RNA sequence: GAACUGGCGAUGCGGGAUGAACCGAACGUAGAGUUAAGGUGCCGGAAUACACGCUCAUCAGACACCACAAAAGGUGUUAGU
RNA sequence: CCCUGAAAAUGGAUGGCGCUCAAGCGUGUUACCUAUACUCUACCGUCAGGGUUGAUAUGAUGCCCUGACGAGUAGGCAGGCGUGGAGGUCAGUGACGAAGCCUAGACCGUAAGGUCGGGUCGAACGGCCUCUAGUGCAGAUCUUGGUGGUAGUAGCAAAUA
RNA sequence: UUUGCUCCACACAAUAUAGAUGGAUACGAAUAAGGCGUCCUUGUGGCGUCGCUGAACCAUAGCAGGCUAGCAACGGUGCACUUGGCGGAAAGGCCUUGGGUGCUUGCUGGCGAAUUGCAAUGUCAUUUUGCGUGGGGAUAAAUCAUUUGUAUACGACUUAGA
């Protein structure tokens, strides 16, 4: 597997959705801080949505780690994949979205031969 | 509070060069603890003599226990208290087995019948009545008759359970 | 402010609602008190 | 303990019984209340009739059929007291309310079931002797309940049938106790007495 | 709650490093940081602090 | 025999709550035959099962269990506080739970 | 319309049903324990606790800010001079 | 304490139900309930005080040790996210499918956002270090354009047919 | 109107559970009074006894309860078959009679259990529904359209029509 690590605690799995993005179509879900003078969200009235705070920060030991325990590194070619040769216990390769299928076959073959875990090996597989 | 103790508190003015060995004034104070006893002592010395806690001293505080706690006595109690529109002196009689218990009953009774708090009451004097025919209140005299005996009609028994299967009775 | 001239109400509040009757035959809602000493008899009749 | 609890409402105080029953239903106990017409309210009859007339005069001004409803039957006066003691506008409170049945008299099948009392709501245990009290069937009749007499007739004939049942049961109980008397001073009886039975 | 007698999270108000990006100045700073840490001479501390100073705070001599 | 019970009957009353805020993480359990905190102290640490039925067979059964334990006494009348691995659903306010005799100290 | 101080504005949280200012207490994210003010018949978490009295109102009473009551009067009832 | 004094307009408010040796009033002793408050612990950030070079196994704005602290409009400052274009670089991605668009499918970040899979599509487009600005919208009876409910509703009833 | 509908029984499948897990175990009145037993001259009677909680009473032992042999009494319980009687407040239940058929832990034996591996509800209930099997049972209406005007804005109502 990956390097041993403590249990990963998230401290907030629920997405921080913008106030009234469920009310109006024009208000997107991307988080925005309410700045109104009277806003109940800004004033933190009970029963309202929670706002992002630095106290929600992830434990630095487990930060950026996937559930499998690897940090994700985006690769576009074999040479990009080769940089993880000595870091197979801490990093897993992820193949970029715009890599062609025939180049993905080569990347996957090299990754299997070197022992790098690929996050998305089923992308663009012919069958 | 109502778990009253009786303390003797003896104090004096702070000794000076002109008058060493002051006169050692003493009171009997009904209070829940010694801190309150000492405070009540200074309050009363404050009111009677030209002395205060700063210019004075507490030489002794001692709890006074009942001589015969298991001997039913009759107590005459003289109190002075403040009503909503004046100050009044009262005399009351308590049948009880100790002075602290009698004072407890007195405070409960003053609170109940005259809405007088502990704040408003001065205990002037508590004295055992040495013999009958000196008891002046009928609510105490009625318990001094020979071979006194009374029933307790309509006994209500406390249930440990929500439901009962038997339609309880009040015989006793 | 008050009505400024008193007048009795228009119509009777006890004949409400002023809706169509449920049936063309109005129903008898009370019959005469029974008296067991008299012979058996009908309390009402139907006609047109 | 038992799946259904049948409370004889005779001689109970309405509010204290309603509080007990509300807690039972919310805790998940099925309750049937019988003889609601024999429930008691503290205070004199005139005073409680005045209170009910104050309740009667509260109605929605622009439409009386959507206003507060004034149910006259004793079982409904008790039910109304238990509401307001239950959060009836929620699903949990509604679920508690389907756990309750209230009747005047003792209709079947409860007329042959065991009835219980709630001692903490019993008038004879709660009220001070000499305090005046009201009877629910009499208050309901003065308010407009129509069925006091038919309930009384049905209660009288139920009491007759129950009396013959009790006479049969008392005779059988006497002979069972007689047989248990003959079982004494035997070795099995002596051992059971030693063990506590 | 704490009845704070002083402002919270207050920065010291003194430079801990040169504001510049001169690499040779940063090498001098790291040299005198090592000296100021591993020696008890207050000269090294004084020189280290002076290495952080702005232009108006280091007038020509 | 006709009886096979090895647990003590209990009722799930509510969550821990103030007047207007509840805490789903702690449940209040009324154990039958317990009227004082002194008697409730015997049940501290005892395992609790909420047993319910589902239409879908999962692992060879249509019966599912929620497991928890008694943590402390509650109030003056023998009610106890309990915690479950997953909090009780809150439609079970008034439902029956089972308090087993293990872990046992007798 | 001024004075001192504390607040609200700029502030959520527990309590006062409800409420800018009152009471308690001021706030990173969680766990456990203990409390404040306020409460513990039921709604509602928590004693239909314990104890001494008082009150029956054919318009009882039921917690500060606060959502009012007076002069006067009663062989109602209680204590007292 | 209770009662009289004590009269207002929709039906209503010790919060409600109700409560009468109280679930009322005065008082007293305990137990119990629960705040984002207090205590202890973990984690995030900030601030402060420190350690670390006979090469610290070549990152010293790094790694690490210790303590305390964390409300916030107007406002100040800091570190970051995102967009069009420019220099450099990855001899980066791509018709074996770039960009775009849809996706109660997955992953990373407190967040701005980033990444991946699937569908559609057809010609260009990214990462990083820097440079630059016509660089981020929910409001302005905002501009232009498009579209609803109203609603199959009002209306299509003057001038003889 | 598809071999449709309905009731009974067993077989399967689905569906859900406001929440079985020994038994809801029946006088009526009073509470400054009652219950029960007994006797008499039958009462608002005499005598005795009881309560001070259901902490009771009843049920309760057996591979979740197997197989088998006896002893003692003719009892206790289950299942159908039954003879009746009572119950209308929502009766839908209660009291019975007589055989049969199992079980009996009232008392003595004999055989079995294991490995679910040191716990995991460890599944033992009961609403509802459909598809089947085999045994009884019965053989319509309403609406639209037309029509009336005791009705009527339209719906609706009220009439008529093999
Ligand atoms: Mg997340
Ligand atoms: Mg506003
Ligand atoms: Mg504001
Ligand atoms: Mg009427
Ligand atoms: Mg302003
Ligand atoms: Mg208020
Ligand atoms: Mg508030
Ligand atoms: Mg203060
Ligand atoms: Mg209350
Ligand atoms: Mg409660
Ligand atoms: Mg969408
Ligand atoms: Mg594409
Ligand atoms: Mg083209
Ligand atoms: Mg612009
Ligand atoms: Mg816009």
């Amino acid at each position: 597997a990956s390097l041993p690590h403590p249990k990963i605690v998230k401290k907030h799995t629920k997405k921080f959705k913008r106030h009234h993005s469920d009310r109006y179509h024009r208000v997107a879900e991307n988080w925005r801080k309410q700045k109104g003078i009277d806003s109940v969200v800004r004033r933190r009235f009970r029963g309202n949505i929670s706002q992002p705070k630095i106290g929600y920060g992830s434990n630095k030991k487990t930060k950026f780690l996937s559930p499998s325990g690897h940090k994700t590194f985006l690769v576009a070619n074999v040479k990009d994949l080769e940089t993880l040769t000595m870091h197979t216990k801490t990093y897993a390769a992820e193949i970029a979205h715009n890599i062609s299928a025939k180049n993905r076959v080569v990347i996957l073959a090299r990754a299997k031969a070197l022992g790098i875990k690929v996050t998305n090996p089923k992308g663009r597989l012919a069958l | 509070m109502a778990h009253f103790k009786e303390y003797q508190v003896i104090g004096r003015r702070l000794p000076t060069e002109s008058v060493p060995e002051p006169k050692l004034f003493r009171m009997r104070i009904f209070a829940s603890n010694e801190v309150i006893a000492k405070s009540r002592y200074w309050y009363f010395l404050q009111k009677l003599h030209k002395v205060k806690k700063a210019s004075g001293e507490i030489v002794s505080i001692n709890q006074i226990n009942e001589a015969h706690p298991t001997k039913v006595k009759n107590f005459g109690v003289w109190v002075r208290y403040d009503s909503r529109s004046g100050t009044h002196n009262m005399y009351k009689e308590i049948r009880d087995v100790s002075r602290v218990a009698a004072v407890e009953t007195l405070y409960q009774d003053m609170a109940a019948r005259h809405r007088a708090r502990f704040r408003s009451i001065h205990i002037l004097k508590v004295a055992e009545i040495e013999k009958t025919a000196d008891v002046k209140r009928q609510y105490v005299k009625q318990f001094l008759t020979k071979d006194l005996k009374f029933p307790l009609p309509h006994r209500v028994q406390k249930s440990t359970k929500t439901f009962s299967y038997k339609r309880p009775s009040t015989f006793y | 402010s008050h009505r400024k001239y008193e007048a009795p109400r228009h119509g009777h509040l006890g004949f409400l609602p002023r809706k169509r009757a449920a049936s063309i035959r109005a129903r008898v809602k009370a019959f005469p008190k029974d008296d067991r000493s008299k012979p058996v008899a009908l309390t009402s009749f139907l006609g047109y | 303990v038992e799946p259904v609890v049948v409370i004889d409402g005779k001689g109970h105080l309405v509010g204290r019984l309603a509080s007990v029953v509300a807690k039972q239903l919310l805790n998940g106990q099925k309750i049937v209340v019988v003889r609601a017409e024999e429930l008691n309210i503290s205070g004199e009859f005139f005073r409680n009739k005045l209170k009910y007339h104050d309740f009667l005069r509260k109605a929605t001004a622009f439409n009386k059929t959507r206003g507060p409803f004034h149910f006259r039957a004793p079982s409904r006066i008790f039910y109304k007291a238990l509401r307001g003691m239950v959060s009836h506008k929620t699903a949990r409170g509604k679920a508690a309310l389907e756990r309750l049945k209230v009747f005047e008299g003792i209709p079947p099948p409860y007329d042959k079931k065991k009835r219980v009392v709630v001692p903490q709501a019993l008038r004879v245990l709660r009220l001070k002797p000499g305090r005046k009290y009201t009877t629910l069937g009499k208050l309901s009749t003065s308010v407009g309940w129509k069925y006091e007499d038919v309930v009384a007739k049905l209660e009288a004939k139920r009491k007759v049938s129950s009396a013959e049942y009790y006479a049969k049961k008392r005779a059988f109980t006497k002979k069972v106790a007689s047989a248990n008397a003959t079982a004494a001073e035997s070795d099995v009886a002596k051992q059971l007495a030693a063990l506590g039975y | 709650g704490i009845d704070h007698t002083s402002k919270q999270h207050k920065r010291s108000g003194h430079r801990t490093a040169p504001k510049s990006d001169n690499v040779y100045l940063k090498l001098l700073v790291k040299l005198y940081t090592f000296l100021a840490r591993r020696t008890d001479a207050p000269f090294n501390k004084v020189v280290l602090k002076a290495l952080f100073l702005s232009k108006i705070n280091r007038p020509p001599v | 025999a006709e009886s096979h019970r090895l647990y003590v009957k209990g009722k799930h009353l509510s969550y821990q709550r103030s007047k207007r805020v509840n805490n789903p993480n702690v449940s209040l359990i009324k154990i039958e035959g317990v009227a004082t905190p002194q008697d409730a102290q015997f049940y501290l640490g005892k395992r609790i099962a909420y047993v319910y039925r589902a239409s879908k067979e999962v692992r060879g059964s249509k019966i599912r269990v929620m497991w928890g334990k008694v943590t402390r006494t509650h109030g003056n009348s023998g009610v106890v506080r309990a915690t479950f691995r997953n909090n009780l659903p809150a439609k079970t306010f008034g439902a029956s739970v089972r308090i087993f005799l293990y872990p046992s100290n007798i």
